[PDB]
């Protein structure tokens, strides 16, 4: 499945917290700067609270720019919660890729490699309708290798992976991955 | 990953609709004077532009409190408009980056980038030898990336030992069909260079040409094809109008809105020292 | 001898301006447009006079042509076909010999050396017309209007 | 942009130069056209008609936005705002001789 | 506390610091709890239906080519055609 979780990690990368903590308190000195160029420490505080958008609420920027400094601020705030929401949009959908499988005329199947294995029982009703066919014949030629007694046995295999599929008829399947 | 989305895709979400902030905004604060009976409305509404920041109080009047409610609404429905833009951010993606063309310039001069780049292809090739009238310089540079054999430089690919490389579209295609995970395509749609093909070439001289081209012209006749390519060429991966999609959230694009915050920043040390210099007269 | 027929993407017919005059224009690219002239009627309606006049002609296909000029040197007159459509196989009324219309026909005719075309090639045409390489590569493909 | 292409692709074709019966043309003309194709000739040749894009691509698209609901929404603010300013005079009047 | 208090309320809902005051009652202070909580509830209304007015477009265009079952049957409904005399024709042929 390998899609859940990871927390405050997931939403971002290690840099961009660097960008958020250490910019966020050098804008705060910058807002200082305002300050005394021409609410020191709260300052920073007041910065500091408004990414977080907790109401700390002790006081405002006096300075009329400095004031649109901080407005403009806020407004990189707003689009950081955004980016988290963003973030969440991965962090739901579009799920991973194809798991092939895609039926009898999968062109994994249709050229065997040693890298998948699809086979089904020895002396199986399925394989009688593999026999007489101008097409499989390729397969059916490669197909005598892998073949098992039991199906059971096929699902325990591709269950310890050392299948990578089976053929059977469907029904019984639908009951077996249907329980497991 | 990717992919090349600086936070404008929310403009995209707006665009002028931001002017009309603006714009409407002086309108509201026009609307406190005229409930009344100046930045307080700044920091009230522009309050409203997101989550309160400025502590500062409401204004006591109960119509303009009021108005405070009418741009309540408009401010929460802000909040969808972006929610609506990171939606954006769900689906677009471009899935470009290195993509640009044959003769196209991010290839055309190596030594130019920071960090080394390399491509190339096998000795050889019918396609390099066209690739040496395409350009020379390329053909130079590229010896020393030359590679013998396609699979292990796939595997190059695949491990970095290499950036991209240079082939006919055959086995771009055939091969980018086949892998363990889908990972590697062609730069762009398959725009490709050399407009050409294969056939069968026979002993020169003949009359078996005229023969053998209808022959497979009847080929194309039944259309077969069509079973040709679906019993090789058909691949399991691409079909690329899917946009695939990322995971981390990791984005040096939207950093680089972080940049328009500080040098917006900058701006309003500029304007600082200059209302600070109004202070004179 | 050159022919072939109005096609949206390739062949492009406007009048002489005055007479036998072609506006010159440029590209988006800048590039210096080339034109010539080119003869056939405009009617495109079944049953109609057929007095053929040159208007002007440009387009991608021209352009190839062109290329020949510059590799091989030849005087040429560029016209299209009698109708509106490409060609296919046919008999007489009566009697039923084989017989050919179209760009195919004029060629077969012998009323031109040339067929200047977005050319399908099939087996059939190949019984009787050479080929060349091919200059492009396209297929089939079905078109209908976007979704609202 | 009211069109778009089909979803496949078939029947695999191409365009070459129309000549008659055999007469030598063929060979050098053929050649020639290598001779382009050698060379982004043949691409020039969308710069000089196919390359230009009048529209967008196929798409379907993600998504866009442009001024049409955030204009109904700040309207019913905008009128709101002027309506506050009737209901503002009113009630003023209210509490003024209440 | 009186109209002071849907005051109260109502911004809460529009979450927009109106400011005024608060319950004095707990357990009704625990009742605006849960509303503002159902307010949230709200917002996230509007975000999935965002959602709606985003992703997931309209149903297909048909038109999957060649193997279409539409074309494969021909309809009075949708017409499907060539040029009078079209090489296509010919292949069609
Ligand atoms: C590409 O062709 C060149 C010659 O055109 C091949 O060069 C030979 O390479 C082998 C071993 O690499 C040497 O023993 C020969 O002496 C080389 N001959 C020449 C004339 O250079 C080269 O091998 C070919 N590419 C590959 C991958 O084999
Ligand atoms: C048969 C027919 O349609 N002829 C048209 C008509 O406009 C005119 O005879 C000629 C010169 O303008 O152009 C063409």
């Amino acid at each position: 499945p390998r899609s859940t979780l990871d927390s405050f990690m997931q939403p971002f990368q290690s840099t961009l917290w660097l960008l958020v903590g250490l910019s966020v308190h050098v804008v705060a000195v910058m807002l200082y700067l305002l300050d005394r160029f021409s609410t020191l420490s709260s300052a920073m505080w007041f910065s500091w609270g408004v990414l977080l958008n907790s109401g700390i609420g002790e006081g405002a920027p006096r300075s009329f720019s400095a004031r649109i400094l901080g407005m403009v601020w806020a407004g990189f705030a707003m689009i950081i919660v955004a980016s988290y929401t963003a973030n969440l949009a991965a962090f739901l959908v579009l799920d991973r890729p194809e798991e092939r499988i895609t039926g009898i005329n999968d062109p994994r199947l249709r050229n065997p490699s040693d890298k998948f294995i699809y086979a089904t029982v020895k002396q199986s009703s399925v394989d009688i309708y593999f026999r007489r066919q101008v097409e499989l014949s390729t397969m059916y030629r490669h197909m005598e290798k892998h073949n098992y007694e039991s199906a059971a046995e096929a699902i325990q295999a591709v269950r310890d992976n050392k299948l990578h599929a089976f053929i059977w008829d469907s029904a019984v399947l639908e009951f077996e991955a249907s329980q497991k | 990953n990717g992919t090349v989305s600086p936070s404008a895709f929310l403009e995209p979400f707006s665009a002028c609709v931001w002017v009309m902030m603006f714009v409407m905004l002086l309108i509201v604060s026009a609307v406190a004077v005229f409930v009344f009976e100046i930045g307080k409305a700044i920091w009230l509404l522009w309050g409203l532009v997101f989550n309160n920041s400025v502590p500062v109080q409401n204004p006591k009047g109960t119509t303009s409190k009021i108005m405070v409610s009418v741009w309540a609404f408009f401010a929460v429905i802000f909040l969808a408009s972006y929610t609506a833009n990171l939606a954006a951010f769900m689906i677009q993606e471009e899935y470009v980056d290195q993509v640009s063309g044959l003769s196209d310039k991010k290839f055309q001069r190596p030594n130019d980038f920071s960090p080394p780049f390399r491509f190339g292809t096998v000795p050889n090739g019918s396609t390099e030898r066209n690739i040496r009238n395409n350009y020379a310089e390329m053909h130079a540079y590229m010896g020393k990336f030359n590679q013998r054999g396609v699979d292990d430089a796939l595997l190059s690919l695949k491990t970095g030992k290499l950036d991209a490389f240079i082939y006919d579209a055959a086995v771009l295609n055939y091969m980018a069909g086949r892998d363990e995970g889908c990972k590697l395509v062609t730069i762009g749609s398959g725009k490709v260079f050399a407009s050409t093909g294969y056939g069968i070439a026979i002993q020169k001289d003949s009359g078996w040409k005229r023969q053998v081209d209808l022959a497979i012209l009847q080929l194309f006749g039944d259309g077969e094809m069509e079973e040709l390519e679906a019993l090789w060429l058909t691949g399991i991966c691409h079909n690329e109008k899917n946009e695939v999609m990322s995971s981390q959230l990791d984005i040096d694009n939207m950093a680089g809105v972080f940049y328009m915050l500080g040098a917006a920043m900058a701006l309003s040390l500029i304007t600082f020292i200059s209302e600070h210099l109004f202070y004179k007269s | 001898k050159i022919v072939t027929i109005h096609q949206e993407p390739f062949v492009y017919v406007k009048p002489t301006m005055s007479d036998g005059t072609c506006k010159e224009e440029f590209t988006v690219n800048g590039d210096p447009v080339k034109k010539v002239i080119c003869t056939g009627p405009n009617d495109t309606s079944p049953g109609s006079p057929r007095h053929t006049v040159p208007q002007c002609c440009y387009g991608f296909c021209i352009d190839l042509l062109i290329k020949l000029a510059r590799t091989m040197q030849f005087t040429y007159e560029v016209h299209l076909v009698a109708d509106g459509k490409f060609g296919t196989q046919e008999r007489v009324q009566n009697s039923n010999k084989k017989e050919w219309n179209g760009m195919m026909g004029e060629l077969l005719s012998g009323q031109a050396d040339m067929i200047v075309a977005p050319l399908t090639i099939n087996n059939e045409r190949a019984q009787y017309i050479e080929f060349s390489k091919p200059f492009k590569y396209q297929g089939l493909t079905i078109l209908v209007k976007k979704e609202i | 942009c009211d069109l778009v292409t089909t979803g496949e692709l078939f029947f695999r074709s191409g365009f070459g130069i129309g000549m008659r019966k055999d007469s030598p043309w063929k060979q050098q003309v053929s050649l020639s056209i290598l001779k382009s194709h050698e060379n982004g000739f043949m691409e020039d040749l969308d710069k000089t008609w196919v390359r230009y894009q009048e529209c967008d691509s196929r798409s379907n698209a993600p998504a866009t936005l442009t001024c049409e609901n955030m204009a109904g929404v700040f309207m019913i603010v905008a009128g709101g705002i002027v309506a506050g300013i009737f209901l503002i005079f009113i009630e003023i009047a209210y509490k003024s001789r209440a």
